[PDB]
């Protein structure tokens, strides 16, 4: 039948709008604007908007949440889409507000919200719908209860609207916009699409799964720091597909009384017994599920017991999906990772500045935000927050813009007003007082992701560069010619030579050309390890690695292992010899399945134990040669960009001078240069502030900041003390070890 | 503290009136106008003189004292709750056709008192209402907090077996029974069952008492441009 | 449109027929319009003289009343919650020679009847069949909701021991319980022990009204090859 397509999200944000494919208008005659009569689950028709799409496939119809409601349907619902131009222009409308969103509002719809929402929208409406409206704070609705034309009339100028009347109390059977759906969760695409793939079938046809004969999953893990939303996933994801979500909390349960709790949890499974495919959601399963070390008390292992008990005899019964919620897998008893158990894992991440970006996107939907804010600059400088943290930011900004009007608004003594309201508006300044009055709770967690330094911002090293490529890019780039050749790539490489040379920056473009998560391990973080909690922390860190596939992992400061281990101390012997030998014992268990990559990078290759230096182990080795009058006038024109810019004395001579520099030596040049020449600003604004105490303000012209004019005397200064940062001993220590190296292999 | 008072003053003004009115007749029956002694309805009396004074006088009123509140109490509560449940649907906007329904019950009922010699003609409204109201949307799904079977069409046989234990005159609840099923035929079955010229013909006056009343538009602004 | 229609249409044809029959007992008793001188069970008739006029009324003309309310709404729960295992009993095929032998217990519980002067035949014969069926496959308990582990294969003589202490008319169904272990002795001795031409004949008249059905073969396919 051509008339049936499966519903599909609508990129399009209008709540009377379809999106469809060029050949749904070919084959149906649609024009665009055109008003469409739909059939869908309760019997329900209504029209909307033709507009070409397409990105949306033939049998793909893009249509949103609020059309979803109105038919509804739920998404992968295939409807019936039939042409219908013969609407005619409305004249005159009752429309009323559904009650429980319009409590404590005291204002004029029409205008404030229904005027300029329906300015001429030529939206094609029908008797008995119900639609939203965004508003500065709240997101209204409202119901078509009176119509003229009946059914079906369109917006038209001549639309007498009557507005007013009793709100409309809500139609008992719910289907709230209220919800949450997959548009409120921002930042966690791959894991949203992993259990959207692997929850589909268990939910959406029972009958036909369970005439197939195989066992679905029945244990997921949601796993991650808190307050990053996993319950608002899982009711989201409950909502979406529809079934009979049961929550239960650890404490509310644990410290219930004496030993009945046990009771309630069955009572939980039963019910899910008597209500269908449903979803069991429980919180916090390490306050009630440590491991037995932990465990001092006696019923803790009752409870323990009997939940498990409970879980696994839940074979075959109906198809209902239980998930779990908690921080770290470690402080799980392992005894529930069997098989049959909690076998499905899923890690929910930090997001990066775009996610922070989404989620204040989301957050700020109501809000009237003024012409001054950078939500990307905010993103930028809110590193190190979380969904929650987001959340209250936004809250109280919008209270301090408020606050700051409390003269303007009326406090009088009832509902407030909505027209003053709505005059309100939110400022940058606003954003930036409650970044001031405001504090993450992440901070010290490592962060995985993709770096964003490329090629161009290292000069020099080409052959370097095409090294890399050829180590890394390609044998994931074409496994097929190693297949046909029969052969193993390789994967620990090590990088020696001056320190300064930027290695990590090194490190860091290509894993931005390889377009992978990286991971940055530092020499302070193993030394902290070494002491104590060392083999732990080293497995778990493999395993993200592992779960963060592809990816790069780095080290830093490998040969301060040997700092303390020989030197003058000559104490940190055993720790060293743990560290070394979990991180041996752990590299080599890697499959090359895996498109995990390791690196390494010191700067005393001397001191590296031989046990390394060991096929299958760190292997590939590469110098890092200095760079080289052009080379360095690269690196100086890199770092040059920043902002201010002055040619005026030749960056090339006072490179041709810096002979035999490091990289990081001529950045510190640099900075020492802008320093000056901030010195220069500071001495000119310092000049105005002066001249115009002697002159009453005596600014008649625009003086501004000193144009970028970095002059030979910033220059001179910086070569009046010029520290030569590479020692010479070393050089000649370095090219010692790279020759022995070279006659030796 | 009285929350009978609270629960009393939320009820709506029509409802609130007209089920004051019906539960006030058993007042003014119980304050001793007319003896109880005198409402039996004597067959051969009513024939052959007028005593037009008690056919329907103890039909609106029950002799209820401190001694049998509770039952009459909860037989009121629900019919003003069953009152209200009808006027939620249907009976939203057409009063009439409700009005209708009540008056063409009490025929029933007067002319079944007429006919036979019952004594009590309040419980056997009870039936013709009750029913009436759970067939009129019967094949429906409903439970109260312990509900285990409750279903339409299947209180008639529970309030048989309530009365039969508790009561008697068993012939009430089979004209409630009768009076709702024939109602119920007369809403969906006959009109293609037994041809058609429905019977369902207001009364001019009946409809000048409570018509049915109509949607106001109210007041409305024009979008403009 | 009526649910009960399906749903008795839904109990099988053995306990659709008792069923049928024991809810016509109460309406033809109550009907009022026969003359009920064909039927009021007169001991004196049906002892002593020979009266030919009512031989077989016993089981149909029955003074229904609260004598056995409450015995036979237990049982009426109990043939609710379990007639699929009260009808599946060995006779799914030859159900004639099933009425066969069920009209061979109503002889035989009759000329009890007939020999002791107990009060009603109602109960005995059907606790008799039940229990015979749950006696070839004795010994699986079974219980209620509120049942935690009360055993089975005491229902029968849990409500003979209750009808003793509290009530009464309890001696017929023990006296069928005899006559029922009487019929499970004879079903295994008689027809084997002794011949006599295997008595008569069953007649094949039943088999015209109320034939027996047996394999189907239906239609089959060409395998080819
Ligand atoms: N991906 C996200 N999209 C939008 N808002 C988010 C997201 N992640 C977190 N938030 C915001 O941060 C809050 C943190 O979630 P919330 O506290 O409700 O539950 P949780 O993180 O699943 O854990 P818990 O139940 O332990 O609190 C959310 O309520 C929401 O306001
Ligand atoms: N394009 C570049 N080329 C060379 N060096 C750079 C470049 N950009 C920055 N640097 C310098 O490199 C330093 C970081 O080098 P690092 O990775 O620590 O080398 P090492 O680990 O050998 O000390 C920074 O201090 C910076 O000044």
């Amino acid at each position: 039948r051509p008339n049936r397509l499966i519903v599909d999200e609508a990129i399009n944000e209008d709540n009377s709008v379809v999106s469809l494919s060029q050949p749904k208008m070919d084959e149906l005659q649609l024009f665009r604007g055109d008003t469409v009569l739909l059939k869908g689950k309760k019997r329900r028709e209504a029209v909307c908007i033709v507009l070409s799409d397409d990105t949306c496939s033939d049998e793909k119809i893009r249509m949103n949440r609020v059309v979803r409601n109105n038919l509804r349907v739920r998404l992968g619902d295939v409807i019936s889409i039939q042409p219908c131009p013969d609407v005619k222009y409305g004249k005159r409308i009752h429309v009323l507000p559904i009650d429980d969103t319009v409590e404590g509002i005291t204002g004029n719809l029409f205008e404030v919200y229904l005027k300029p929402y329906f300015l001429e929208a030529y939206r094609p409406i029908r008797k008995g719908d119900i639609f939203l409206v965004r508003g500065g704070m709240r997101a209204v609705e409202f119901k078509v209860v009176e119509t003229d034309p009946s059914p079906y009339c369109i917006v038209a100028p001549d639309t007498v609207i009557h507005c007013e009347g009793e709100p409309i109390k809500r139609e008992d059977e719910e289907e709230s916009l209220n919800e949450v759906g997959y548009d409120d969760i921002g930042g966690c695409r791959k894991q949203l699409a992993q259990i959207k793939e692997m929850v589909e079938l268990p939910l959406r046809h029972p009958a036909l799964f369970k005439a197939i004969g195989v066992k679905p999953p029945r244990g997921i893990l949601l796993y991650g720091p808190p307050g990053t939303g996993k319950t608002l996933i899982a009711r989201a994801v409950a909502n979406e597909t529809g079934a009979f979500f049961f929550l239960i909390n650890g404490p509310e349960i644990m410290s219930k009384l004496a030993g009945e709790s046990e009771s309630n949890l069955r009572k939980a499974f039963e019910e899910a017994e008597k209500n269908a495919p449903a979803i069991i959601f429980i919180d916090e399963l390490d306050a009630i599920a440590p491991k037995r070390e932990k465990t001092h008390g006696e019923v803790e292992r009752r409870i323990v017991s009997q939940l498990l008990t409970l879980m696994d005899g839940l074979k075959q019964r109906a198809h209902v999906i239980v998930m779990a919620a908690t921080n770290r897998p470690n402080s799980i008893d392992p005894a529930l990772r069997r098989f049959g158990r909690f076998d499905r894992e899923v890690d929910i991440g930090i997001p990066d500045a775009t996610g922070r970006l989404e989620i204040l996107q989301i957050h700020t939907k109501n809000m009237k935000l003024a012409d001054d804010v950078d939500l990307e600059q905010v993103a930028n400088e809110t590193h190190g927050h979380v969904g929650a943290d987001l959340a209250a930011l936004c809250s109280e900004a919008a209270l301090q813009a408020i606050r700051k009007k409390m003269d303007l608004i009326d406090l009088e003594d009832e509902t407030i007003d909505a027209e003053v309201m709505n005059s309100l508006a939110v400022t940058m300044d606003d954003f930036r007082w409650a970044l001031s009055q405001s504090n993450p709770s992440a901070l010290r967690e490592t962060v995985v992701e993709v770096p964003q330094v490329t090629w161009e911002d290292i000069g020099g090293l080409e052959d370097v560069k095409r090294e890399l490529q050829e180590l890394v890019q390609y044998p994931v780039e074409h496994p097929d010619k190693f297949l046909k050749f029969g052969m193993t790539p390789s994967k620990g490489v090590l990088f020696y030579g001056p320190p300064g040379c930027g290695k990590t920056l090194l490190a860091k473009a290509i894993a931005n050309e390889c377009q992978a998560n990286f991971i940055s391990i530092k020499g302070p973080e193993l030394l902290t390890m070494w002491f104590g909690e060392s083999e732990a922390n080293v497995r778990e860190i493999f395993d993200k690695a592992r779960q963060a596939a592809p990816c790069v992992l780095f080290f830093d400061e490998l040969d301060s292992i040997a700092k303390a281990r020989g030197g003058n101390i000559g104490d940190g012997g055993g720790a060293a010899d743990r560290v070394i030998n979990q991180i041996l014992t752990e590299m080599d268990g890697m499959s090359t399945k895996k498109n995990v990559f390791i690196i390494g990078a010191t700067n005393r290759p001397d001191i590296i134990d031989p046990a390394i230096l060991r096929p299958g182990r760190l292997d590939q080795l590469i110098y890092i040669p200095l760079p080289d009058e052009k080379s360095r006038v690269a690196i100086l024109k890199a770092n040059l960009r920043k902002s201010p810019v002055a040619k005026d004395v030749d960056l090339e001579f006072l490179a041709k001078m810096t002979n035999g520099f490091s990289g990081a030596d001529l950045t510190e040049i640099c900075q020492r240069a802008c320093k000056l020449a901030i010195r220069e600003s500071i001495e000119s604004e310092i000049r105005r502030e002066r001249e115009r105490q002697t002159n009453p303000s005596a600014m008649e012209v625009e003086e501004d900041d000193p144009v970028p004019e970095i002059r030979r005397d910033h220059f001179e200064e910086a070569m009046r003390f010029a520290r030569r940062s590479v020692s010479d001993n070393d050089i000649r220590k370095y090219e010692m070890f790279a020759q022995t190296l070279q006659q030796s292999r | 503290m009285s929350d009978i008072g609270d629960w009393f003053r939320s009820i709506p003004a029509i409802t609130r009136y007209w089920f004051a009115a019906t539960v006030a007749v058993p007042l003014v029956g119980k304050l001793g106008l007319i003896s109880p002694a005198y409402l039996f309805l004597w067959p051969e009396a009513f024939l052959y003189r007028f005593q037009i004074w008690r056919p329907i006088t103890a039909t609106f009123y029950f002799p209820v004292g401190p001694g049998t509140g509770f039952l009459y109490l909860v037989n009121l509560y629900f019919l003003y709750q069953y009152s209200t449940r009808l006027e939620t649907g249907a009976f939203d906007g057409r009063p009439a056709d409700y009005l209708f329904m009540l008056l063409f019950n009490w025929i029933c009922i007067v002319i079944t008192g007429l006919a036979m010699d019952m004594q009590l003609l309040m419980i056997p409204l009870i039936m013709s209402v009750l029913y009436v109201w759970a067939q009129l949307n019967r094949d429906m799904i409903v439970s109260f907090w312990f509900g285990t079977r409750f279903k339409a069409c299947y209180l008639p046989w529970v309030i048989l077996g309530f009365n039969y234990i508790i009561g008697g005159s068993v012939i009430n609840e089979l004209i409630g029974n009768l009076v709702g099923h024939l109602y119920f035929f007369l809403m969906f079955r006959y009109p293609m069952d037994l041809g058609g010229r429905n019977f369902l013909s207001t009364p001019q006056f009946l409809y000048r008492w409570l018509p049915s009343r109509r949607h106001n538009w109210g007041q409305g602004f024009r979008l403009g441009d």
